């Protein structure tokens, strides 16, 4: 199947709900990883990497030093695989 | 057509399992059938002679001197 | 050619042991088997060399389309590292893969066995380079090893594929041909060997160690490889670099002879022959 | 890959025979009388059965039989089985013939060495 | 020559320092990075001596105007970009040092070649005497002359 | 042979008298038929060559060419209808006539019995060519290119003029028929060793040898497509035709006076082939491809073994057709791209699907793919060269590997890879462009079916 | 085709001697080929040849009669020598298709006698040297400008040798 | 069935070509011998190949 | 690929981009998962310590010895994803990404079918020409007051204006043309 | 403890490059500047390629300066030195003289053997 946004949206949400540091009952799209979820920059490297392994592609470094809202990840992933 | 599954063991169709066990089982029936009917995988069926038991008469080893 | 066939057999086989691309491992095996084919031509045994060509075609074709099935079914993952437990997720290809793997390793009474051990014992019985004779036999154990590498990593391991799973091999166009070749891989050696004209006057008389050498070396080849794969699961020695590299980046023939020759051959045209 | 190589390469030498020139002592180094080998097939029979030169061994005669029963019995390629055993056997009996000749040449050369020390 | 003045095209080796800084403009470079190719009169002229690194290690993610040459529009092209293109020579760092590579590869080659020689010296041959062919080693059938009979080569039992 | 010629002359009246709008079709349609009359010469049911009349003859070596010379005029006039369609209606009728005179002159030169008739017509072909290159040449440097094309040929030409007048006094007639059936055996003096060089050098110059080939890269670069087709397909081969008919005399010296050229050509073949490997201008690469594949020919017209000559005749006709095909498609890219650079314009198959098939077949003709006359040709020259000295395979063996590399590189960096982002959008292919190609390759496919016709005199 | 210019040996075929109950998969097929492939074609072909035989026409061989050769021919007389270089360039080909036939007759004799080619096929290889040693002795050194004057010299350079060597032996 | 179409129609032609050009021309389709064995009859001439000798080695 | 390259790299982005190469080159050595997830939380430890070093000099001396430890302890064949550089499927489906300015030379017959497609295409081309002026002016009115210019381009900043130099980030050939 | 050792090929990676790690303020100033040249050139390609109403060929003059430098700015910058004429004669006449003594010696060996009667020339009926 092709990736509908409202799905990709749930998938990125889901994985985070499995990261122990990020509360499972607060992670809310638009909850910036660092200033809200309060995750270390070192973490964000990993959070992205999980996503790169959930969706099977590489978020380039420069474009991934900024995937901090838990939503930017949901449109960037979608914009990458051309999901309208 | 099948349905995508997320973090679960993909459901399998009757045919997928039966055909797979079919091809493998015939492989084993053939290996067993031939082994029984033709076990020349080991020993061939001709035994190596011990080259060191040939009476000196057999080879023409003259009596020394 | 007996000599160079022999060097390619092991050189290619050793490279295959550490390659982590499924298609790449099969391709190296294509070269290693032809290295054995080159060896028989080098030992002036033309008819049996042709016999391996036919048997080689059935099983290698199977393994590559088997991986075609795995690569297409997964999200185009061509790396053994992210592919696992295909045996339960896709028994049809896994069954075809092991049938092909055992044929590649010369399992007794399968198409490889009818032609391959004739070639092995031919070596063990002819007058030949000692270095060629030893490398060809360990090359045979290596064929079992990398064969073991593929099924352990690709089939018998916890799955490591991306989380969404969408696998379908039901399409008749996948099964049918894979099914048809599998029938050939199982019965072709039986049919071709009996039907062909008597040729080459083989030597069936051997000390038993040499008569059964192909069988045993293949068996311990897998045995040793299975031992090494188990060592991996443990939590220890993350990195292992015992000349692993020479093996993993193709013996370094690609890294060095592909950067120097194309560089020194073009520099001379532009800089020297053209402009000067 | 036998122990014969060890004996020759490693350790001793001038005893283990040389692969080439195996037939090196007179056909009768103490062999009283030995009838030359016998070839059952006529030089022509072979030429009419188109046997590959190499396959024209002293077993050429059992081969022609196999080939006969393989053309006849055509649709059935699994039934000329006794004929193959025979050929093979004939091939073994000469495989061992060759084995015996090599061992005889080995021993005879040893005779020479043993006789050598009788010398002085 | 649509829109190209000689002074917008290359010229002679920049002798005085003002000329070295004028050329650096032409080539859209920084005046302290223009390092003219050595003046040995082999033609290079004022063409910048850009680092000899292949397009292979140019960041593979950035949106290079010319995607496949991994070169932007305006950036000085390398003299040998006909060789360092992605389809040809590579100069991309390797996990193993180059020397280590050259020595190891050739060592392997040599050891092998040598061992093969140790082999030819000490071959492997079973305890079997020579094969015996009938007639006179098939003299006539090996195509021998029918008229001239050969010295009989006889083979005896046992 | 005055039907292949008189009807040709009459083309000139038709290009001039005809309507400005209808001038192109009258000329192209009529010379297609002029080629059909040319095909009659191929009817040789006997060894005796065809001496049409005192001055005009056609033997196996000339006949395969006269037909090619007549064939390309149609094509040349079809490849230059685009550029040259921006002219004033009297510049066109001049270009069309110039192209017409080239084959009138070239048809006669290839069909000439008297060797000096060859010289007068031989060196006349420069007038029409220099006008085509200099007057309509796009680049600033064609004035220079024209000078190079006139002087290299001219300085070679006056020695041949002295040599041929010299043999006429020594033998008494420059008639190729008689000169052949008469005893002209040079005497290996120091002077004769010069005569031989005088006769061969003018032919060796327009057949680019490694030493004097700089004229051809410069000339084809700025020459218009029709001039580049003529230079590669018919003009360079004028030098080969001359070497075949002139070495009938000077029979003894070439046994030992050829080594210099043979080595110049075979080493030249390697270096010319190699510089093709990194040359940014596509027309530049095809031109050096032409030098190398013509360096093989001067090394077969000098070894002088039946097969060489046969290989030469096969390759010359074949490479002529292939080179034009390459020069013609290079032009189609040049007109939409507007630059000769090879690096730009990458990925065309993505946008011009068929032209790419023509590009692929042209490259496979360029390299030696086997069911092609191109390979038969090289296979034969290769054989004889091997006979001359078994070592020759090494040098004729580095050329084959290099020839494969540059031929495919032209396909790989021009017709594959990612598309160029946004050059001036590339308008689709005209049917003329594609036919001009089809007209080149369909004959290459047909000739390969029956190679006997272009087999040479030997 | 002349059985004598392109010979062909008589055929000896072992007779059918089946020793198996199973049915030969070849004999059945042929029985079909002969009906669904041969009969249909056979019918058409005949109908071809009767269409031919109605207006049967003929074509002859163009016998070229002999004519004075070089050794009979005046020096410088371009007329006679022209007629005589053709008579040779003509026999340069007739003497070349002969060699084409021995190239061919042999090729067949090594496909028809495999594994015996070493022996059975030595009737022709003896001839392939009896014909090659001759072709080498009249037409080989010559350039691509092969002419009868040069064969006249290639020979006559050696007729000295069959006269200097002979005299030498004395 | 259409299968017959491009298997039968091509076939007739080929046969037309192989049995009426090749066969007719000299040395265009040449074979090897039939591998006659001792004791098997030659159809064309009528001869019966003489049998081999009675080797009694056995001992299998 | 989307955002523009920064001129120089900071200390952080160099450290935090090793945490990626490192952990990702540790999952080639640790082919399994439990072994990996183990051997990796041990990696973070290495980066976790020496996190608060305030002594830059030191920090750039731990980094310089980290990237040499790594270079000599890297895997020759790491796991690089498909669609990523070097590994397969990278430029696979680029043969089928035609550049969209090519539908402008289609024969009126071809474009005859596919009718509504070109009705929407002509709308978008009107959008593109309708703003080039307001765009370039924006690009300029907002130009740098210094020679310091980064490849970053401005957003819209006004209604109706289309965020600039946009015709080729939008209207990009689709990734998988298939 | 093997240290990577860049060779003209297999060059020193970005990391493991001492220069990169430590850089003076001036160096940063450079880099911060070089981007400017590139950004400038980038914003001179990106609003001329993305320009509606354009049919003319974007030229990429940096490529035109390259070809001119490589095929039409060579001989105007030629000065015959040593290391250029010695090396400009070894390349043109060196092998050309090498192969002559390779082909003469072979052709002479062949001729002698043919003259003396040893070369077999068997079944060779072609040339
Ligand atoms: C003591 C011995 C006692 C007797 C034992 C005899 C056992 C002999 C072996 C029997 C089985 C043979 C077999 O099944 O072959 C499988 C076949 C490939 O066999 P192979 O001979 O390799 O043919 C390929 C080209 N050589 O592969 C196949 O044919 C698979 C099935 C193919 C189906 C084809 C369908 C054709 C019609 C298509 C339209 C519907
Ligand atoms: C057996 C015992 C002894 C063992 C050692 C013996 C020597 C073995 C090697 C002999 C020479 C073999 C040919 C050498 C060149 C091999 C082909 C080659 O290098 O091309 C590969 C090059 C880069 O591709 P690659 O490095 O594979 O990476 C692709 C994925 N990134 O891709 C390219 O396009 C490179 C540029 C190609 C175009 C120009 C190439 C030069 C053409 C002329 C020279 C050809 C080679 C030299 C002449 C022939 C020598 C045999
Ligand atoms: C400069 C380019 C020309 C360099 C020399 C070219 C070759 C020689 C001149 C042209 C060819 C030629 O015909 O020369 C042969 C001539 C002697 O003619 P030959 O037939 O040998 O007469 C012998 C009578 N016992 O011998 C000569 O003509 C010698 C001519 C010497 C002058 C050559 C031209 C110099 C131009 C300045
Ligand atoms: C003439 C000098 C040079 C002039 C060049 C320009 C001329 C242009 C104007 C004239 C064009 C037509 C005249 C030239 C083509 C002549 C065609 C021809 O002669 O066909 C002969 C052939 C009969 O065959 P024949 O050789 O008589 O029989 C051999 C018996 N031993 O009759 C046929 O079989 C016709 C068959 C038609 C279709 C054949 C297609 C076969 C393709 C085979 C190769 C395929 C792969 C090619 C790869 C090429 C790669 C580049
Ligand atoms: C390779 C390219 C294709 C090769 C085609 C080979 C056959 C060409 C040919 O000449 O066929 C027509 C032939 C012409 O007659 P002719 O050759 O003069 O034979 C007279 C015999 N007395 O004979 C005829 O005209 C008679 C009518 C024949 C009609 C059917 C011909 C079918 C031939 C199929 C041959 C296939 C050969 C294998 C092709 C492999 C292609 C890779
Ligand atoms: C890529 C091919 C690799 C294999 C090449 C060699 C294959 C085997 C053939 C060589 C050995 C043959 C031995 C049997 C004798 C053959 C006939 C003969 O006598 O050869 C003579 C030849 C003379 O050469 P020379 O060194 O000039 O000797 C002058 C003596 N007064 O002496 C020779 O034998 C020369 C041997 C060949 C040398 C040229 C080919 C390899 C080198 C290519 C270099 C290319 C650049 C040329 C030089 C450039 C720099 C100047
Ligand atoms: C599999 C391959 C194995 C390779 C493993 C590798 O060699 C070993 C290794 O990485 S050794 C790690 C030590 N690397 C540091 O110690 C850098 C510390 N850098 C800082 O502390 C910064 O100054 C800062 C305060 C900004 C951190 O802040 P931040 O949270 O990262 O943003």
């Amino acid at each position: 199947p092709p990736l509908t946004l409202d799905g990709i949206k749930d998938r990125v949400l889901y994985v985070l709900k499995l990261y122990d540091k990020i509360d499972p009952e607060k992670l809310s799209v638009n909850s910036h990883f660092m200033k809200d979820l309060g995750l270390d920059s070192l973490d964000q490297v990993e959070i992205i990497m999980a996503m790169e392994d959930e969706f099977g592609f590489e978020i380039p470094d420069i474009d991934a030093e900024k995937l901090m809202c838990p939503q930017e990840i949901v449109d960037y992933i979608a914009d990458k695989k051309d999901v309208y | 057509h099948i349905q995508p599954r997320y973090r679960e063991f993909p459901q399998l169709t009757r045919s997928q399992v039966i055909q797979g066990e079919f091809l493998s089982s015939l492989m084993w029936f053939w290996i067993l059938w031939r082994f029984w009917h033709d076990s020349d995988a080991v020993l061939g069926h001709f035994s190596y002679p011990d080259p060191s038991q040939w009476t000196d008469e057999e080879l023409g080893i003259p009596p020394d001197d | 050619m007996l000599c160079l066939g022999a060097l390619t057999t092991l050189f290619t086989a050793i490279c295959a042991l550490t390659q982590n691309d499924i298609k790449k491992i099969i391709a190296f095996s294509t070269s290693s088997q032809l290295g054995l084919m080159m060896v028989t031509l080098g030992m002036n045994q033309p008819h049996l060399a042709f016999l391996h060509i036919c048997t080689h075609a059935f099983f290698k074709a199977m393994l590559f389309m088997c991986s075609g099935s795995i690569i297409h079914s997964l999200a185009d993952e061509q790396d053994i590292r992210k592919m696992g437990n295909i045996t339960k997720i896709m028994p049809f290809t896994s069954s075809c893969l092991v049938i092909g793997s055992l044929a590649l390793t010369g399992m007794p009474f399968l198409t490889g066995f009818y032609s391959k051990d004739l070639i092995i014992e031919a070596i063990n019985t002819c007058n030949t380079n000692a270095w060629a004779l030893l490398i060809t036999l360990i090359a045979t154990s290596m064929t079992a090893m990398y064969s073991m590498r593929i099924i352990y990593f690709v089939t018998m391991t916890k799955p490591r594929f991306p989380p969404l799973i969408s696998i379908n091999e039901n399409d008749p166009d996948l099964m049918n041909p894979i099914k048809r070749l599998a029938f050939g891989s199982i019965f072709a050696g039986f049919v071709i060997s009996y039907n062909i004209p008597p040729t080459s006057i083989p030597v069936l008389t051997m000390p038993w160690f040499l008569k059964t050498t192909a069988l045993i070396i293949s068996v311990l080849g897998f045995l040793i490889a299975l031992e090494l794969n188990n060592l991996t699961m443990k939590l220890s020695m993350n990195k292992a670099n015992p000349y692993s590299s020479f093996s993993t980046l193709l013996g370094f023939f690609p890294s060095i002879i592909h950067r120097i020759t194309p560089m020194k051959s073009l520099n001379l045209s532009l800089k020297t022959s053209l402009t000067l | 890959m036998g122990a014969h190589l060890t004996r020759r390469y490693l350790w001793d030498a001038s005893v283990e025979p040389d692969p080439e020139k195996i037939p090196s002592f007179p056909p009768d180094l103490g062999f009283p009388e030995r009838k030359e080998r016998v070839m059952v097939a006529t030089q022509q029979e072979m030429m009419d059965a188109q046997l590959t030169l190499q396959q024209r061994d002293y077993c050429a005669h059992y081969l022609i039989r196999l080939l006969k029963c393989k053309r006849d019995s055509f649709p059935n390629f699994l039934a000329c089985k006794h004929e193959q055993h025979d050929w093979d056997y004939c091939e073994h009996l000469d495989y061992v013939k060759r084995m015996k000749e090599f061992e005889r040449e080995r021993r005879l050369l040893q005779r020479k060495k043993r006789r050598a020390l009788k010398e002085a | 020559a649509f829109h190209m003045t000689k002074d917008m095209l290359p010229g002679s080796y920049p002798r005085t320092p003002e000329e070295r800084a004028a050329a650096a403009k032409k080539y859209n470079m920084r005046v302290e990075d223009y390092e003219p190719y050595p003046d040995d009169g082999m033609g290079y002229g004022d063409y910048p001596m850009l680092p000899n690194r292949s397009q292979h290690e140019r960041d593979p993610w950035y949106q290079w105007d010319h995607s496949e040459l991994r070169m932007n529009w305006g950036e000085p092209i390398h003299w040998d970009l006909d060789m360092y293109i992605r389809n040809r020579v590579d100069t991309s760092p390797t996990p193993v040092s180059w020397d280590v590579m050259c020595k190891h590869l050739f060592g392997f080659v040599a050891f092998m070649v040598f061992m093969f020689w140790v082999g030819h010296v000490f071959p492997s041959y079973q305890p079997v005497g020579p094969k015996q062919y009938p007639y006179n080693n098939l003299y006539l059938e090996r195509g021998g002359d029918p008229t001239k009979e050969p010295e009989p080569v006889v083979h005896y039992d046992i | 042979m005055l039907k292949i010629i008189l009807p040709s002359l009459m083309l000139l009246p038709l290009t001039w008298l005809s309507s400005p709008k209808k001038t192109w079709t009258n000329v192209t349609s009529y010379s297609f038929l002029i080629s059909l009359t040319s095909l009659t010469l191929l009817w040789q049911t006997d060894e005796n060559y065809k001496n049409f009349s005192n001055m005009f003859s056609s033997d196996p070596l000339s006949t395969p060419l006269i037909i090619l010379t007549a064939w390309l005029l149609p094509l040349m006039l079809m490849a230059s209808q685009n550029h040259l369609k921006k002219d004033n209606n009297v510049l066109q009728k001049l270009y069309i006539s110039m192209l017409i005179s080239l084959q009138i002159l070239l048809i006669m030169t290839f069909s000439a019995t008297e060797l000096i008739m060859f010289y007068i017509l031989f060196e006349a072909t420069l007038i029409p060519t220099l006008i085509i290159i200099t007057r309509w040449g796009n680049q600033t440097e064609r004035l220079n290119a024209g000078i190079y094309f006139l002087f290299y040929t001219l300085i070679g030409s006056i020695p041949l003029l002295i040599a041929l007048i010299l043999i006429q006094n020594h033998v008494g007639t420059l008639n190729l028929m008689i000169l052949s059936f008469t005893t002209h055996t040079l005497d290996a003096s120091w002077s004769n060793n010069l005569l031989w060089l005088a006769c061969m050098m003018a032919f060796l110059i327009k057949m680019p040898l490694y030493g004097v080939h700089l004229w051809l890269p410069k000339a084809h670069v700025e020459a218009p497509i029709a001039g580049s087709m003529i230079l590669a397909a018919i003009l360079l081969k004028l030098g080969s035709y001359g070497m075949i008919r002139i070495s009938i005399i000077l029979d003894p010296l070439t046994k030992y006076m050829a080594y210099p050229f043979i080595l110049l050509s075979l080493w030249g073949m390697i270096m010319t082939s190699s510089i093709c490997l990194r040359q940014t201008d596509l027309k530049s690469l095809i031109a050096y491809s032409s030098v190398s594949h013509m360096a093989l020919v001067i090394a077969s017209i000098m070894i002088q073994t039946p097969w060489s000559f046969m290989g030469a005749t096969m390759l010359m006709i074949a490479h002529g057709l292939t080179s034009s095909l390459l020069f013609c498609l290079a032009n189609s890219n040049y007109e939409r791209i507007h630059s000769r650079t090879m690096i730009m314009a990458r990925g065309l198959q993505m946008v011009f699907p068929l032209m790419a098939t023509w590009w692929l077949m042209a490259s496979l003709a360029n390299l030696a793919l086997p069911p092609s006359i191109n390979l038969m040709g090289e296979l034969f020259i290769t054989m004889s060269l091997f006979s001359w000295s078994n070592f020759t395979i090494i040098l004729m063996g580095i050329n084959i590997i290099i020839t494969g590399m540059y031929s495919m590189y032209m396909i790989i960096t021009t017709q594959r890879g990612k598309l160029t982002n946004h050059m001036i959008n590339l308008q689709p292919s005209h049917t003329r462009e594609l036919t001009l190609m089809a007209l080149h390759m369909i004959p290459l496919i047909l000739l390969t079916t029956s190679p006997k016709l272009i087999t040479g005199l030997t | 085709w002349d059985k004598d210019v392109y010979p062909e040996p008589p055929s000896r075929t072992p007779a059918p001697s089946p020793q198996t109950s199973l049915p030969n998969p070849i004999t059945y097929l042929t029985k079909a080929y002969d009906l669904v492939v041969d009969w249909p074609v056979t019918l058409v072909r005949e109908f071809i040849e009767r269409q031919h035989a109605k207006n049967r026409t003929y074509y002859y061989h163009r016998q070229y009669r002999r004519v004075p050769d070089i050794t009979e021919c005046k020096e410088g007389d371009v007329l006679c020598i022209y007629e005589a270089e053709m008579q040779w360039r003509r026999d340069f080909k007739v003497d070349q298709e002969i060699m084409n036939i021995i190239q061919e007759r042999l090729k067949a004799c090594q496909q028809r006698e495999g594994e015996n080619y070493q022996q059975n096929c030595a009737k022709e290889l003896e001839q392939f040297t009896k014909v090659t040693k001759a072709y080498q002795d009249r037409y080989l050194d010559l350039g691509a400008y092969y002419s009868a004057r040069k064969c006249l010299a290639k020979q006559k350079q050696r007729m000295l040798e069959e006269r200097k060597a002979a005299r030498q032996e004395a | 069935l259409f299968a017959v179409s491009h298997v039968l129609i091509p076939m007739w032609f080929v046969h037309y070509y192989v049995k009426y050009h090749m066969a007719t021309k000299p040395y265009t389709i040449v074979s090897s011998k039939p591998r006659i064995f001792p004791g098997d009859t030659i159809l064309e001439t009528g001869e019966v190949i003489p049998p081999m000798r009675d080797f009694p080695d056995q001992h299998h | 690929a989307f955002c523009a390259p920064p001129a120089y790299l900071t200390h952080q982005q160099k450290v935090l981009r090793l945490y990626k190469r490192a952990l990702r080159h540790l999952e080639s050595w640790c082919i399994h998962r439990d072994k990996y997830r183990y051997f990796a939380c041990l990696m973070r430890a290495r980066f976790e310590e020496h996190k608060n070093e305030k002594d830059m000099m030191r920090a750039t001396q731990l980094l310089r010895e980290a990237e040499e430890e790594f270079w000599q302890n890297q895997h020759p064949q790491p796991y690089i994803f498909p669609d990523s550089p070097g590994g397969t499927s990278f430029e696979r489906y680029e043969c089928y990404k035609v550049p969209e300015w090519c539908l402008d030379y289609w024969h009126p017959s071809e474009k005859a079918m596919y009718p509504d497609y070109f009705s929407k295409r002509e709308q978008w081309k009107k959008l593109r020409m309708e703003s080039w002026d307001r765009e370039v002016k924006q690009l300029q009115e907002e130009t740098s007051p210094d020679g310091i210019m980064t490849e970053a381009l401005p957003p819209a900043r006004r209604e109706g204006d289309l965020p600039p130099l946009w015709w080729h980030i939008v209207t990009r050939p689709r990734e998988r043309p298939t | 403890g093997s240290k990577y050792k860049p060779a003209p090929l297999a060059t020193l990676p970005s990391t493991l490059d001492p220069a990169e790690y430590d850089v003076s303020p001036e160096t940063r100033r450079a880099q911060v500047e070089r981007l400017s040249i590139r950004a400038r050139l980038k914003r001179e390609y990106l609003l001329q390629y993305n320009d509606p109403k354009r049919v003319s060929h974007i030229e990429d003059p940096a490529l035109i300066r390259w070809t001119y430098a490589r095929s039409a700015n060579i001989y105007p910058n030629f000065r015959p030195t040593p290391k250029n004429s010695l090396l400009g004669a070894v390349a043109g006449f060196g092998p050309l003289i090498f192969w002559y003594y390779v082909f003469k010696t072979d052709r002479d060996r062949k001729e002698r053997l043919i003259q003396e009667g040893k070369l077999d020339r068997k079944f060779n009926i072609s040339y």
